[PDB]
């Protein structure tokens, strides 16, 4: 049931810091170091960083060096790792993940999509798509930054769900959704897409009405 | 991986 | 630092197929208890990266033993004996005995399938789209193979090219097929003084597009 826990996305300003945090949830924080890996869009891993609570030691990539500084808070069994003057290099995808000595990296935090732009933060404009089995979307357009979560009757409908990746156009992006159900079962039954854009801590309902 | 803190 | 050299960077196998990555370290990475600290690793779409094997040819439970790791000094190299469909993804290696930590370069896994034609569905545009004067008219392409694929815009039968957007879907975990997303956005006046809007997917499966239009004054 082990867990860790990661904010799942920061906008910085350039010149700017940020602080990533690692919550761990299940286990003995003391026992196990907390090692960061930045992940870059399309192909590439890059270990960053890592702080060890048992001793103390912490150390990181030299590529970054001066501006990551990596703690731990023992009772929050939280670790941290600020890092300063970012620039567009910077945005990435952020994961935490444990470490035992001599062991291997066996469970990951879900990620922080970080992204380094003066751009402020806009929400969704969610709209309804609709019109044997039918197909009906979502579409959800001119948000800034990165990423969207998009689910069908709130995550209960998850077969035959394609979401589309974001395509950035004049400065926002706009990705889509479908979901495929039976003939059977709408508009007999209620089928809503949710939106969720943690940057702008922004959440949005759209059902589909014929 | 070994760990950063092994060898202490 | 280690530098590691992993090929090939893009991998195209078919279902039930054998795959077989490299990687080349510059140095050797046996440290100093005697043990040799490779790792090989995957990402799949849409998820945080996970070990398949360590110490060079070591498995965790829950990893089959279709995945194998083999290396002597600077090689390394891990096999998939036979491919599935859920096998997709970014694979990485990875050397932990010299800090610091280095990943290789990754290499994609593609996963041929036998051809499948899209299934294809047209949307107007929402009504609250339209209050705030822009329209988007979008089809959706879904689970055909290969991953090419044109469409074509038609508005009162007249081919229209700009305010087109695409995109596609990473190949799908459970069937191996791919998606593909078009919407043509439009002023609301520019909507509104023309009847028939059609998109037409033309893919391999058939020399005929697939076509699908609607009129507003339905």
């Amino acid at each position: 049931q082990v867990q860790l826990l990661q904010s799942g996305a920061e906008l910085v300003r350039p010149g700017a810091s940020v602080t990533l945090s690692c919550k761990a949830s299940g286990y003995a924080f003391s026992d196990y170091e907390i090692h960061w890996v930045k992940q870059t869009p399309v192909r590439g891993l890059d270990w960053i960083g890592a702080f060890d609570p048992k001793s103390g030691a912490s150390a990181s990539n030299q590529k970054v060096k001066g501006r990551a500084i990596l703690t731990a808070d023992k009772s929050s069994s939280t670790a941290y790792m600020e890092l300063r003057s970012l620039t567009s290099e910077d945005s990435a995808v952020y994961y935490c993940t444990r470490l035992r000595y001599f062991g291997y990296f066996d469970v990951w935090g879900t990620g922080t999509t970080v992204t380094v732009s003066s751009a402020s933060t806009t929400p969704p404009s969610v709209y309804p798509l609709a019109p044997s089995m039918v197909t009906l979307g979502c579409l959800v357009k001119g948000y800034f930054p990165e990423p969207v979560t998009v689910t069908w009757n709130s995550g209960s409908l998850s077969s035959g769900v394609h979401t589309f990746p974001a395509v950035l156009q004049s400065d926002l992006y706009t990705l889509s959704s479908s979901v495929t159900v039976p003939s059977s079962t709408w508009p007999s039954e209620t089928v809503t897409c949710n939106v969720a854009h943690p940057a702008s801590s922004t959440k949005v309902d759209k059902k589909i009405v014929p | 991986a070994v760990g950063i803190g092994a060898v202490f | 630092d280690v530098l590691m050299t992993q090929t090939p960077l893009s991998l195209p196998v078919s279902l039930g197929g054998q795959a077989s990555i490299s990687c080349r370290s510059s140095q050797s990475v046996v440290y100093s208890d005697g043990d040799t600290y490779l790792e090989w690793y995957l990402q799949k779409p849409g998820q945080s990266p996970k070990l398949l094997i360590y110490k060079v040819s070591r498995r965790p439970s829950g990893v089959p033993d279709r995945f194998s790791g083999s290396g002597s000094g600077t090689d390394f190299t891990l096999k998939i004996s036979r491919v599935e469909t859920e096998d997709l993804g970014v694979y990485y290696c990875f050397q932990g005995s010299h800090v610091p930590y280095t990943f290789g370069g990754g290499t994609k896994l593609e996963i041929k399938r036998t051809d499948a034609a899209p299934t294809v569905s047209i949307f107007p545009p929402s009504s609250e789209q339209l209050t705030s004067g822009g329209a988007s008219v979008v089809c959706f392409l879904n689970n055909f193979y290969p991953k090419d694929i044109n469409v074509k815009w038609k508005i009162d039968g007249s081919e229209r090219q700009n305010g087109v957007l695409n995109s596609w879907t990473d190949q799908d975990s459970k069937d191996s097929t791919y998606s593909m997303s078009s919407t043509l956005t439009l002023t609301k006046d520019e909507y509104e003084r023309h009847n028939s809007y059609t998109c037409e997917a033309t893919h391999k499966t058939s020399t005929s597009p697939i076509v699908k239009s609607f009129n507003r004054n339905e």
